[PDB]
């Protein structure tokens, strides 16, 4: 058409699940980021 | 959704200029040394 | 730059002079890629201008796409687009070839991509390229817009100037240079040859 | 051959219509269902 389409070696739905698993799995050598988030909940972290 | 009249018509001027929407779009609208993009008197195809 | 006239337009020329000013290297957008989250598809477009082909073409003024053929909103993928660099420089006649007490003449050179950062202000230079007339000189409504589209840029060395002088060494040259060393009066022979 | 003024200009309309020259040219000037070939306000490139 006037806007042609192209094919790239990427997939966003595939990597979003990987993002979720990392955020709800990572326990550094309770879970690290999910404790950061629990402090975020109570208004004790801004970044 | 109003077919009773026997009316909508096609736009007479390009709507890209009045919808200065993107920051690079108003930049693509210029160039060609010194002049203003002029699409023409009635440039819409169905 | 003084003896270059309107009878040499549209021909390949060599110009001598001094570089007086260089501009900032800027990116130029050629192809832009997008993403639609409602269809999982990527779209692209191409852009061109009059300073990339030596022959005149019919202009194609395409627009920047924000919207899909159905109306889906597109995200812009800056890392997947292609950008090519740009620079402009000005040349003037060298002070020791110019007529004394007379104002100087200058010419504009456009460089792109790989030839974009080869010189600095205050250099002796030789440039080869096409002397092009551009646009319409007011006939749609001073004269025509003239500039050189560079293809070759040579730095040159002169007395009392910031450009160094280097020569290419032949293996024959190296053999004499290395042969001279063993003789144990190198210092005297080289010293007595100094003026 | 007159450069003393400081004038010729580019034509404002396409000269193909006023020079109805060939018998197939005035036929290529028509078509596109029912309309008249309109080149534009100033369409000449040097």
């Amino acid at each position: 058409a006037a806007l042609p389409s192209i094919q790239l070696p990427v997939d966003y739905n595939n990597l979003f699940n990987e993002i979720t698993d990392f955020l709800v799995t990572f326990k550094q050598d309770g879970p690290k980021y999910m404790a950061m988030l629990q402090k975020v909940a109570n208004r004790e972290l801004n970044s | 959704n109003n077919f009773n009249s026997i009316t909508v018509s096609l736009p007479r001027s390009c709507l890209s200029t009045i919808e200065s929407e993107s920051s690079m779009a108003n930049e693509s609208n210029i160039g060609d040394e010194s002049t203003k993009k002029n699409c023409g008197p009635d440039p819409y195809i169905i | 730059p003084r003896t270059l006239t309107a009878q040499h337009l549209n021909k390949l020329v060599s110009v001598e002079g001094i570089v007086t000013k260089t501009s900032l290297v800027r990116p130029k957008l050629i192809r832009s890629v997008h993403y639609a989250a409602k269809t999982g598809r990527f779209h692209y477009r191409d852009y061109t201008d009059a300073t990339t082909t030596l022959t005149t073409r019919i202009p194609t003024p395409a627009i920047y796409p924000t919207e899909d053929t159905e109306g889906n909103k597109l995200t812009t993928e800056y890392g997947y687009s292609t950008f090519i660099d740009h620079q402009r420089i000005t040349v003037q006649e060298m002070p020791e070839m110019a007529p004394a007490g007379q104002l100087p003449r200058s010419i504009d050179v456009i460089l792109d991509d790989d030839l974009v950062d080869k010189t600095k202000p205050g250099d002796r230079v030789n440039v080869v390229g096409v002397f092009k007339s551009l646009g319409a000189g007011g006939m749609n409504q001073i004269g025509f817009k003239t500039l050189i589209l560079g293809n070759t840029v040579y730095p040159l060395h002169a007395r009392s100037t910031g450009v160094a002088a280097r020569q290419m060494l032949t293996d024959f040259d190296i053999r004499n240079i290395n042969k001279l060393s063993k003789k144990k009066d190198i210092f005297d022979i080289l010293s007595q040859s100094l003026a």
